[PDB]
């Protein structure tokens, strides 16, 4: 969509991922793995909760009856009330329809953004030592065991430490 | 090379919502913003309510039999029902609606005596089978049907004035009897021209009882026209009359503020609520509701949508 | 090196719109959201309309000559014009505007006969040169000007009651004649105090014809005060009178729903529309319009803007 | 703008491009060419259409006259009507002005986004075989004839096939 | 390696605002959108204002002593104060509020003479010590208290018509005297039934002075009820009366448009403003204000927020 | 946030920077320096000003009193007015609340975007002669004196001039 990741260059979601909203999935000599990203998932959830906290919990103002439900009244003043009340209903239904439409547009685009941010984070972390597949993956030009994969997942991966050889295998 | 891949979650269990661009977007989850459920009861927990049952608010001020339990009181909430009784002897009040509203917005009523005395030749305790109590004929509790003490006798020219010595305005109601026959007029009052004038500093009017036949209600073919004003603190209101006045014995003081509810729903003392309508009570944290534009209290705003889903997840792209 | 370059399109014929940031953004294309065009006509295609021409809605209910073609009917759309005629013998109706509105929202009227009979000493066919038909003097078609059959004679005390035996409420109109001279009163009715009382179970009122001089219209210096109520199904309405009543011969039943249009625009049976105003008819898919806050039907919302362009292309950056 | 492409690092639009909204333009030994991108152009158009379908052809609710055009009405009740009507006009004009403003902000920023997405697509396709000019162009460090250019335009370009030469020319 | 780093600014001096996702966002700066300050004065610079002081708008039309300076004039702005005087002889006008409003929106009044003459047996210069000018008793400047020239004598049946020969509608006010005693009625008018009818082509009404005992104000126990209409251009309005009418000597033409302000704030001729309320004047470029829903002119919209900050900087991330 | 720069990969602001909103800061053999970017700072300020010019300065419509401040009006018509006015206050307070919320969301995200656009600008200028640190900095693989640093800040830096050396230091 806006940020080109969700329903963009990442072709689809993972239904197996239930620990979080965004996450990682790897393959190296020791096999395959899956793991969720805490920071990005929490970033997205908190902003949805923010939205929910604003639409729930508002304090309403007091209103009294200006009609009678039972001793239906007089006609001229009634028509003025019906008019005014329908005119207001149009206003609130429209606003509601707009509010939700635009909040939704924003939620969807926000979620796309947090996915892109997670991509960009990792791309910069791998420095010269990987290449982008174009599908949401990075191909790592050095041998990256399960601890190395974890380093990438908690932003502790040291570029210096594998640069020598990454470059060497990129030189081909 | 070894591979690390980035991805997001999805569900098979997808939900459809609306955006600026698209009327059908699958998202992973979503939540309703329009309330559609109401409780079929009136949630009165922790309110001083008054359920009028068969009593109509106006009957509280004139003292109809149906309203005997409700002639005085304090409340923060008043409940009216649909075929409540206002009148025993048939009649109508001028600006009935305004009067009905002032009471429903009042939070309590006290009755103050007028102290009007009449003296002999007047029988001030007229009764009718239209206003029964126990046993026998009665009349509105807050008014007196004044009548010549002797059947054919002319009714005396009389004058009564009520003085508001409180520091709050008082509501006075009175009636004017429109009898059904020249015979009935002659028997209750004179054979003389009848005339009633009422005057305060802020109010002034004259009335003439009018003889004539009208459908029996049901009961009687005569009628009473009720009229009312507010008497300001310190003001006097005088009645000049020679037959036909239905005089006030007590006036009313309306006390503060209260929520007036019109509903047929039955009361429940173990839920609480700040929003009510004819169909009962609405209790929700959602900003909008589906149930009625006509609601009272602190209510979500009425909308014309069955449903409005707010996305609480990302765009859903399954495998 | 060989090169591949990515780019977007542009146009030489750019358009300006507003954003949150900028009041003049060139974009490649844009579309209007505020309707500014109206049709000079009333688009009545596929509607059962009724054009009242010179007839005023109230004249349909009392039966003014100008309204003879419109005393009954069904329609889904009623059209009023600006100097339509309501009265032949000069007068005014109480709550005219409410009455005018009930009819304009009605979608049809049927006339039901009252069946009132009078007996001799009453001449129930008074006519006047103010209400001409063919040939000679006439009166409102739905009412009867009752008068002493003998010029000087006192008008008899009379009683007529109408009973609603339908299952819908009926509208009753009646008049009260206020004559121009004590001579004219004496000749039409007695030399006696006149009094007219009207009573149902839900309505009650008394009237007194009042003698006095008023500008000739056009015609007469007397006047008629028209009064009306709804009679509920099963209810009776009684008239007690001794001169001065202008009695109903037919009552009205208003039937369903219709759209009432006030306009001078002429009708056109080849276009359709759901929206109308004084200046004619508005037919558009745009959500807003420019033309009037005073519109009827299913209308776009009125706004105070000449134009509001919605961008339908990207930002325009020419070469 | 928001995504920095349209009226950002791409200096200007192409008026010669009339087949689509976004597109390609190349230069190699055999000359120059121009061609539109379908997938990106369609992406943008569909979302504008979506917007138009929401605002146009909504169903309105019925209102009757509460005033008379012809018989002036009680002055007190008239003033209450004028007040309420003007109050409602202020509300609708403001909303309309807001609606259009924000939809336009979004349309423009959307269009910028689709342009960026098309850039990012091609960048990832060329892997290490090209470099970004900074002006919207990619300089290709191998000889890319018309069939090669088409391969990039229909996502069939295999970077592997030209990688060894590209890297060699990058290293000089 | 050498390096170049990109960054943004921050401040220690941070500000909190609200967004769609967060209720506390620090930003570098922000600005208020809700006006909370008002000026304690009425900013009248470059307006033709009229400050009525002790005069009530209605007194301008009937000619109360307090309003002698304001019987005519032009203005674009009218200022009412809180205990302004409308009536000298106690009374009330029907649809007082509508009348008050028409004048406050009028931008000027001119007085046109009725030319009513009465002839002997009528004394048309009744005065009272309730309406003092000096020396001595007076009456409303725009009306005449007509009375039998001889104390006990019956008041003659009389007819006066006023004809609008202008091309603008004129406002006619008249009064009806409700005397305190049958003795007072007898002395001012006949011992006869009183009746006053008023009739034009588009207006028609009848009145009956009514006698009765009432409190004194201030002053008197009698009363006057004022009634009014518009007379259309070319139309005639006739008064038929035999005692009790308080007749117009002058009618009023309301001229154009003006802004009516109700306030006790004192005037200031050095500031300008387009917005006013009871507490004074509001002058701001902000779209919303905090001060009152009850405002007049071109005003920002009233809201129930103390404050709404609009971010004018980026998110604030300190060192 | 949305664009991942402000309160994203740039860990904090500079309080010493008072010349502008975004800017540069360097370190080479001759020491350190700080300088603001005109184009990006101006881009951000102008859009805030645009927003302010739409909300301030609006022309209002004229309203008359429909209430009396001084004289008690009929209770029925009063209640209808109170209702309508409270009904309209609810509308305006809600809209104001929404307006500000969403404009603020946009202002914040706009500002983030301009910071990203400045990053991207410089990244493209340095071509293959530098590498991204991941926290907002570029490490330059050639010796870049004060004139070279200015060339980057004024968009006159020619990568070709330092390319051979840069690549050599990237490769060992
Ligand atoms: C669905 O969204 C709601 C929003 O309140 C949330 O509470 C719930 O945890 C979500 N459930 C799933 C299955 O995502
Ligand atoms: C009547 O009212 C006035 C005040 O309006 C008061 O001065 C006076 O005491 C009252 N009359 C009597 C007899 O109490
Ligand atoms: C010019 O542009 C307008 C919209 O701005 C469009 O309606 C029209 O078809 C275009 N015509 C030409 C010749 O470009
Ligand atoms: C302008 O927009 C309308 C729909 O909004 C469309 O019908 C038309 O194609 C557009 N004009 C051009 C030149 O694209
Ligand atoms: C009058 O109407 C009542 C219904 O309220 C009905 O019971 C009664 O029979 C009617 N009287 C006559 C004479 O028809
Ligand atoms: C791209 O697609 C076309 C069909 O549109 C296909 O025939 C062609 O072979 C493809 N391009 C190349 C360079 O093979
Ligand atoms: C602090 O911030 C305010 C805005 O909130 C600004 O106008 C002012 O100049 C600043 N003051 C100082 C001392 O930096
Ligand atoms: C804070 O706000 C206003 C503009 O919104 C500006 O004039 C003022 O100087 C600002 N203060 C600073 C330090 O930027
Ligand atoms: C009275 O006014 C009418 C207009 O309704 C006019 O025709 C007539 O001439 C006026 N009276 C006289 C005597 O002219
Ligand atoms: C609105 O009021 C009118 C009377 O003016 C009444 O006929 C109608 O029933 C009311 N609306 C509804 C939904 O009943
Ligand atoms: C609104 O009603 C007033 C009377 O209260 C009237 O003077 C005015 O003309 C009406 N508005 C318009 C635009 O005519
Ligand atoms: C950067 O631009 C300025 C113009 O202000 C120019 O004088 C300067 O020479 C440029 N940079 C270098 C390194 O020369």
């Amino acid at each position: 969509g806006l940020f080109g990741a969700i329903a963009g260059f990442i072709e689809n979601g993972w239904e197996g991922m239930v620990d979080g909203w965004y996450g990682f999935r790897h393959q190296n000599a020791q096999g395959t793995g899956q793991a969720a990203d805490y920071k990005s998932t929490q970033a997205a959830i908190d902003q949805i909760t923010g939205k929910l906290n604003r639409l729930i919990e508002k304090t309403n103002t007091e209103f009294e009856s200006i009609e009678s439900e039972f001793s239906e009244i007089e006609h001229q003043i009634g028509n003025i009330i019906n008019w005014t009340k329908d005119s207001i209903t149009d206003i609130w239904t429209y606003q509601a329809e707009l509010l939700v439409a635009m909040e939704n547009q924003h939620t969807i685009d926000m979620a796309d953004s947090e996915m892109l941010n997670l991509y960009e984070r990792v791309r910069k972390q791998l420095r010269q030592n990987a290449e982008e597949d174009g599908k949401g993956c990075f191909e790592i030009y050095h041998k990256c065991d399960d601890n190395c994969m974890e380093s990438i997942r908690n932003n502790t991966y040291d570029h210096t430490q594998y640069r020598e050889e990454a470059l060497l295998n990129r030189l081909n | 090379g070894d591979k690390i891949c980035l991805g997001h979650h999805a569900v098979s269990n997808g939900t459809i919502v609306k955006t600026l661009t698209n009327e059908k977007e699958e998202v992973t989850n979503a939540t309703e913003t329009v309330e559609s459920k109401s409780l079929d009861k009136l949630c009165m927990k922790s309110r001083n309510y008054k359920d009028l049952g068969s009593c109509h608010p106006i009957g509280m001020v004139i003292g109809t039999p149906a309203c005997d339990l409700h002639l005085t009181g304090t409340w923060d909430t008043l409940i009216e029902r649909d075929n409540s009784i206002a009148y025993c002897y048939p009649g109508a009040t001028v600006n009935e609606e305004a009067l009905r509203q002032k009471i429903m917005e009042s939070g309590g009523i006290d009755k103050i005596s007028t102290g009007f005395t009449y003296g002999s030749s007047i029988n001030s305790a007229g009764t009718t089978k239209a206003c029964m109590r126990n046993g026998g004929n009665s009349f509105y509790a807050e008014l007196k049907w004044l009548v010549s003490k002797s059947k054919g006798q002319n009714f005396p020219q009389t004058t009564n004035t009520y003085r508001n010595t409180d520091s709050a305005e008082h509501l006075i109601i009175w009636g004017i009897h429109h009898p059904s026959s020249t015979q009935e007029k002659n028997d209750l009052y004179g054979t003389q021209s009848l005339s009633i004038s009422v005057g305060s500093s802020t109010y002034q009017n004259n009335f003439v009882p009018v003889v004539g036949a009208r459908p029996q209600v049901n009961g009687q073919s005569g009628r009473i026209d009720f009229h009312w004003t507010m008497v300001q603190p310190g003001d006097n209101i005088t009645f000049s009359h020679n037959g036909g006045l239905i005089a006030p014995s007590r006036v009313s003081k309306l006390k503060g503020r209260g929520l007036g509810i019109q509903s047929g729903a039955s009361v429940d003392n173990d839920c609480e609520s700040k929003c009510f309508w004819k169909g009962g009570s609405i209790n929700t944290k959602l900003p909008f509701q589906n149930l009625s534009p006509r609601t009272v209290g602190q209510c979500p705003k009425y909308v014309n949508k069955k449903s409005l889903l707010l996305a609480t997840g990302m765009r859903n792209v399954p495998e």
